[PDB]
């Protein structure tokens, strides 16, 4: 508590998630950055949106859902979306990825492209998408990594890239 | 600094000091010469109860002393303004030791008030002295002792902290007429003087095991427990009937109030126990149903608004209405309006009986008959 | 049955007609009591404040 | 000295159901009334005095260690009005007195009792509160240059306690019977001051606030109280069997109540339901009005013989009274009148 | 037949509810134990600080 | 017709009982206004006197 | 028509018309107890008082 | 002096539903924000600054005691950008400073506020963290040769706190409105430093980490927050009744939660389930989007009148909105916005 | 004693868990019912009066009786009287065997058969 009262936020790592294989084990709701979005690049700030609050709500919704559930359509969508984004967040050690590759996986996450892909394929989908975009969409990756900007033109480019990858999976 | 009267100079406490609160006056009587601890957590109404006890004395003839230790001066200004809004201030002495003043003044403050009250006690007059937050006096004395490099005891308090409060509180006593005559050299004869003390102790989390609370509980003749759960539940005053006790008991009450409340207090305690037991049982025996309903209605009955003391006659009437079963059919929510309407009806239509009860406090077969007739007439004719 | 019906009708009519009148009259009594109390206590308070 | 002691455990009747049943007294023994503030130690000691000391036909000493002045005055007037003060000598050190007086006042009473004993008389010694003696010692200890120990008690706590307690004994020349009230800080029996004195007594009566919270006085806990005399060789097999039965039934009920509190009573076996019922009956039957507490209750006090107590508890342990309600026993007295309250209930 | 089948369904529902209740109790116990251990350490530390301070 | 005796009583009793409540409420409002105005006049007398 | 006390209590709180009740079978329920409510429901149905009957379980 | 003090009851309105509902405060009074580390004391204080500065045209003093320098720079820059800086005096001694600066810095701000007050103005005083003053006293106390007390705090803790607090008072010559954040070490509300501060304040708002972990902001605990102004005479009957109803409903929910944890909600009675359903809606409705928190939530802030909050809470308790889901009330300014959110769930 | 005590150890170990099922043991596997009514009887047997030490022969005899299932049909309420009667019977009719057991504490088929005869002969009485 003495340290928390000094720093500008904390990243809380939860032993239960680490044991469950969710690694990095970043527990939302407790973890927060107090400088907020001001630090983020425009594109990352736009694509990240409410992810942390959605996960914080989902982690309590899943705890309650084990006992009983109501509104089983919307809650079902919330549960599957939360589970798939948690599966997307898990990343291997000694394996950093640039803002470009980060941006496009968040785009696939929040624009609904991952909605109908099963859990056991989320990581393979991500790896295939990275290898695919590395082949011929390299100029756009370079552009994103140089300037972390967001606009409708690169929005449409990402949408078309996702559509084409989803066709040829 | 002065010694308390010895064993042979005291007389038994058998006179009432009316608080004006239904719960306190009924279950936990305070007598003229008793030491009654008010104990509880912060913001539970400890000060309110004591100032209402001071307000109620405006016409009883008992002088009042309010000692403020370590409180901020604006709170004392508000208290004085509230006492002045009623007629109580002209009957009251206020001794002030604000939080800013040096520890010596704060720790000496209770003794000055004790001497001022002892002035009346030795001349044969009744005085009521409120010690507000003796815990703050103990804190000031701990500061003084630690600055003097005296060895700290448990909880960093000095060892003699018990002697401080014990020798402070033992001054409050009722003295026989002989001591008064000796003190006054025959100027006053045949009157017994009394000093009644109501110390206030603040517990941190209901933890009565702390050093100062344990000492003060050991010294006093009883305690009134106020706790946060009942206050938040809407039971105000939040008097816990189970752990609160008066060691003088029925001898301090008027005959009618004693007769009514004696069963009441233990009935409420056992009702709370039964309600703990019954909470998940679908089937209740009719006796158990009677106990549960009666206990809920009695718990609802004892709630009372601030700054609204009730005379002895009104408390007796309401307790009679509760004990003799008249409340049974009334739905729980209307109980308060039932009480208000009964008080107004009896005040307008049956004033002489109220005057008789207030003056005498006696109880007889004809008194019970008149009360029963009043209850029947109210319940038939009137509307809540 | 005819005698019981007529007797009961008259009895209940009389009882309700009396009771409602009693209730309204005593409500007027309570209103007057409150008014008188307020009227007295206003001047009682003013007489306290001037001495203050 | 060791050679002078005696073991004459003559049984003594008190007229209280729970004390006579669970924790029988013996002549020449030491009795401790443990409890927190406001549990009934003073009224229990007053009832014990009224019972035994009046009938005792012998001298008695009352040591008011750290007592309230009002209570001492009331006790003196009570003894005067009942016209027994001529047989009793009173030593008083009140709370307001400096720590030296409270520290040494008990020894004066012990000295007077020992003077009476050495004459060859049998005397009763009553101590208002043993705990306050150790508290005075703790007050003086810090200034005396001793380092603190335990919960801030003086290091010599056990030595002082043993020194005072070992003089209260019944020798071959005369017997001293003593009843001592022992304050338990915050009802924590783990505290060293109540913990140490436990070993010095013969019968120990524990008053629990948890029972007192329900208003059922004398509030004696049957599952903590015990006496050295409670063995078949003294009490006979009947009394021992009755006491053991009551203890076992109350112990079983204490376990069953935990299931009842959350799951509800329907989850129990019908035999467990019967046990809960009869135990809840026995718990109330242990209560008894004292006619030294009429001011509090407003009801007449009751006196009970040992035989009637045994028969009543035997009857409640068996099926004789399964049909009576729980409230039918509360503060009744003998079993022979619980049926009357049941009819009145 | 409907009554019998409803009784069987009641038994199944009770089995499930009791499993959930046992898991809830097992989850409560460990948090109570953590709080108790924190209090246990705190009491020892406070009392030893008092003892050392009292040896002025 | 006999069975309407209770009906005919409920046509009068409960309505009068309810009307008594608003009768009391209007007197309560009058009392509150009277006491508030008395306080507001007393304060303005006191301020004038002390300012003199 | 009601079997079991829980339904009795719930529908008394709701205030629905309950014509028949049976409780206290526990384990090993018997058809002999059931003969009653079905008899009265049949009597209602065939005399025109009831036009359709449902079992809720 | 005691004579100079002045009493005032003019309620000061805020845009925050929970604060002005449960713990309203008057012009010239003391407000204290109690909380642990990270629960949001500073955000609440900034929102109070923004709202209160609207209807107050006088001068203001902000005293930063032992807090982050970054927050001071951000506050200064945002004051300069809004061209309101010329009304505020800023005294800053932050955590980087040695203990003497943190110990004495608050008195300088108090002296400036007293200068503004004695001129006859109405001033606003904000103390960024009052706890650091006592912490600096604790740090320097041992070297001054003073024996430790309690939990190792200085023996003069109460006097040191009182001498500082007593100077922040409204007077017949001028009024001071004060808002103070009070750090709670290790979330122990029973620590001597928070315990002493409670008595000096008029309105106390307690922030709970457990509520903040739910994502409910502001994380005000309504069962511990309290104000001197919650009195039917000043606030009027309707506000008082609504506040006490909310308090009782939440207390009942707290009482039921222990049963809910083990047996689940299904075991509850049908009225208890309705109580739980209403309590959860009340808990959700207490949330409110802050204008200063837009950088965190993104959603625009809301200003809520006292009339709207009392009407909405009274409607919720009366059961008018029992058909809406819980999420409808989460982070909505007013009840009409709650029903609008319900249409899209 | 080493040979015999393992039965007691395991019987009490099993009995400890079934104590939770004791409240509603009416609906149980008959094997579990046997284990429960055996643990209960062993626990009832282990109680002993003060100042009455039992020689190794007597402890071994009652332990043999408990372990070999001879208490299966004896009622829980009567275990103590059975023990006392058995001890008196063996003290009366079979003292030499008790003497040999106290002298050696040995165990073999020649001893187990003698104990079986002792218990069969006693069970005809009382
Ligand atoms: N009987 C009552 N009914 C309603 N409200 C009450 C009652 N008694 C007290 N209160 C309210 O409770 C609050 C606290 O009262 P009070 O100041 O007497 O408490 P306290 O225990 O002395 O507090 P503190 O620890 O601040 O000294 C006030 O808002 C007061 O108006
Ligand atoms: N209305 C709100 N909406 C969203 N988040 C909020 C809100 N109020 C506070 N917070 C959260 O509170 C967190 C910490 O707030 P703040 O900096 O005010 O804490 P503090 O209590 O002053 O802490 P410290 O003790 O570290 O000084 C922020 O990261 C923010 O996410
Ligand atoms: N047997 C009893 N009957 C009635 N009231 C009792 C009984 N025992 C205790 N009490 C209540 O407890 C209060 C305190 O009893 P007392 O023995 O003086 O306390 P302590 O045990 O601390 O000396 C008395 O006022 C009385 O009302
Ligand atoms: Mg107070
Ligand atoms: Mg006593
Ligand atoms: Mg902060």
């Amino acid at each position: 508590t003495n340290v928390i009262s000094i720093t500008d936020g904390q990243i809380f790592l939860e032993t239960n998630l680490f044991n469950a294989g969710i690694r990095p084990a970043v527990n939302p709701g407790i973890s927060v950055s107090r400088v907020g979005g001001a630090a983020q690049t425009k594109i990352m700030k736009k694509l990240s949106g409410g992810i942390r609050t959605a996960l914080a709500q989902y982690r309590e919704l899943a705890a309650f859902s084990q006992a009983a559930s109501d509104l089983d359509d919307a809650t079902r969508k919330q549960l599957d979306h939360g589970q798939k984004v948690t599966e997307l967040l898990k990343q291997k050690q000694y394996a950093p990825m640039s803002v470009a590759q980060q941006s496009l996986v968040l785009f696939a996450a929040e624009r609904g492209y991952l909605a109908d892909v099963e859990l056991s394929k989320i990581g393979s989908f991500e790896a295939a998408l990275l290898a695919y975009v590395d082949r011929d969409h390299a100029p756009l990756m370079q552009e994103i990594n140089q300037t972390g900007g967001y606009n409708d033109e690169i929005e449409g480019k990402l949408k078309g890239i996702l559509d084409s990858f989803k066709a040829t999976q | 600094e002065a010694i308390a009267p010895g064993v042979i100079e005291r007389q038994s406490v058998d006179q009432p000091v009316q608080t004006g609160y239904k719960a306190v006056d009924s279950m936990i009587p305070i007598g003229r010469g008793q030491r009654e601890l008010i104990i509880g957590d912060r913001q539970t109404g400890k000060t309110a109860l004591a100032i209402d006890a001071i307000i109620n004395q405006r016409d009883s003839g008992i002088k009042a002393i309010y000692v403020a230790i370590g409180q901020k001066a604006s709170t004392i200004s508000n208290v004085v303004r509230k006492l002045e809004e009623h007629g109580a201030l002209a009957n009251t002495i206020v001794v002030v030791a604000t939080a800013s003043e040096s520890a010596a003044l704060q720790y000496l403050a209770p003794y000055a008030g004790a001497a001022m009250g002892e002035y009346f006690r030795d001349r044969g007059e009744d005085a009521l002295i409120i010690y507000d937050d003796l815990s703050k006096q103990a804190v000031a004395y701990r500061q003084i002792s630690l600055l003097l490099r005296r060895p700290p005891g448990r909880e960093a308090f000095p060892g003699d902290v018990f002697y401080l409060h014990s020798r402070l509180l033992e001054r409050a006593a009722r003295v026989n007429a002989e001591y008064v005559e000796a003190f006054t050299k025959g100027e006053v004869k045949g009157k017994t003087g009394s000093l009644t003390a109501l110390p206030i102790i603040e517990t941190q989390a209901g933890d009565v095991s702390a050093f100062v609370p344990t000492n003060v509980i050991s010294i006093t003749d009883g305690q009134i427990f106020l706790e946060t759960n009942l206050f938040n539940a809407g039971i105000r005053p939040a008097v816990n009937p189970g752990i609160s006790v008066s060691r003088v008991g029925g001898a301090a009450q008027t005959k009618i109030m004693k007769k009514l409340s004696g069963g009441i207090r233990t009935a409420l305690a056992q009702y709370r126990e039964l309600a703990a037991f019954s909470q998940f049982a679908s089937d209740l025996d009719d006796a158990t149903r009677k106990q549960l309903d009666h206990g809920q209605k009695v718990t609802e009955l004892l709630k009372q608004k601030q700054y609204a003391p009730m005379s002895v006659a009104q408390q007796s009437l309401v307790l009679f209405a509760a004990e003799r079963g008249y409340l049974a059919d009334v739905e729980l929510s209307k109980i308060g309006s039932f009480e208000a309407a009964l008080l107004a009806y009896v005040d307008r239509d049956h004033a002489p009986l109220m005057q008789e009860i207030n003056q005498t406090g006696g109880y007889n077969d004809e008194i019970e008959g008149k009360l029963k007739g009043i209850l029947d007439s109210f319940k038939a004719t009137q509307s809540w | 049955d005819l005698d019981l019906a007529k007797a009961s009708a008259t009895d209940q009519l009389k009882k309700a007609k009396a009771e409602a009148q009693v209730i309204i009259e005593q409500a007027n009594k309570r209103r007057s009591q409150i008014l008188d109390e307020a009227k007295a206590e206003a001047e009682q308070e003013r007489t306290k404040i001037v001495a203050q | 000295s060791y050679e002078e002691l005696s073991n004459s455990q003559e049984l003594l009747e008190t007229g209280i159901k729970v004390i006579d049943l669970m924790a029988p007294f013996a002549k020449g023994g030491k009795v401790g009334l443990f409890g927190g503030a406001g549990v009934g130690k003073t009224v229990n000691m007053m009832e014990l005095i009224r019972n035994i000391a009046i009938e005792h036909s012998g001298y008695s000493v009352f040591a008011g260690v750290g007592e309230r002045t009002r209570e001492g005055n009331d006790f003196y007037h009570e003894m005067t009005d009942s016209n027994v003060i001529d047989k009793v000598s009173l030593v008083y050190g009140q709370m307001n007195e400096p720590p030296g007086n409270r520290l040494r006042v008990a020894l004066t009473g012990l000295t007077m009792a020992e003077k009476f004993r050495d004459e060859g008389r049998d005397v009763l010694l009553f101590v208002d509160n043993i705990y306050r003696y150790t508290l005075a010692g703790t007050e003086v200890s810090a200034l005396l240059g001793r380092m603190p120990s335990a919960v801030g008690y003086q290091p010599t706590l056990a030595e002082e306690m043993g020194v005072l307690q070992e003089r209260i004994t019944s020798t071959k020349t005369g017997s001293i019977t003593s009843v001592q009230a022992v304050y338990v800080p915050a009802d924590d029996l783990t505290d060293p001051s109540p913990a140490t004195t436990f070993a010095h007594l013969d019968a120990t009566v524990v008053l629990s606030r948890q029972i007192a919270s329900l208003g059922i006085y004398p509030a004696v806990d049957p599952l903590d109280s015990t006496s050295r005399q409670l063995d078949p060789l003294v009490v006979g097999q009947e009394h021992y069997d009755t006491a053991r039965g009551v203890q076992s039934i109350l112990q079983r009920y204490q376990e069953l109540k935990d299931i009842i509190a959350i799951l509800g009573m329907d989850e129990l076996s019908e035999e467990d339901k019967l046990v809960v019922a009869r135990a809840r009956k026995i718990q109330r039957f242990l209560s008894q009005p004292f006619f030294v507490a009429e001011v509090f209750t407003g009801s007449p006090g009751k006196y009970v013989s040992l035989k009637d107590t045994i028969r009543g508890f035997k009857g409640i342990m068996e099926g004789e009274y399964d049909h009576l309600p729980e409230q039918a026993f509360y503060m009744v007295g003998s079993i022979e009148e619980a049926v009357e309250k049941a009819k009145k209930l | 037949q409907g009554v019998v089948e409803n009784l069987a369904s009641e038994q199944a529902a009770r089995m499930v509810a009791m499993k959930a209740a046992t898991d809830n109790g097992g989850s409560l116990i460990k948090e109570l134990q953590l709080v108790y251990n924190k209090a246990r350490q705190a009491s020892i530390t406070q009392e030893l600080t008092e003892i050392v301070s009292g040896a002025a | 017709d006999l069975d309407l005796a209770k009906a005919s009583a409920t046509d009068q009793l409960k309505k009068a009982k309810a009307e008594a409540q608003v009768i009391i409420e209007q007197a309560n409002a009058a009392r509150s206004q009277i006491l508030d105005e008395a306080k507001a006049e007393a304060e303005q007398e006191r301020t004038k006197i002390v300012a003199q | 028509a009601m079997i079991g006390s829980k339904g009795v209590s719930f529908f008394n709180s709701v205030g629905g018309n309950v014509v028949a009740q049976v409780t206290g079978m526990g384990d090993n329920p018997s058809l002999s107890e059931l003969i009653g409510p079905v008899k009265v429901m049949l009597q209602a149905y065939d005399e025109g008082r009831l036009d359709k009957l449902y079992i809720v379980s």
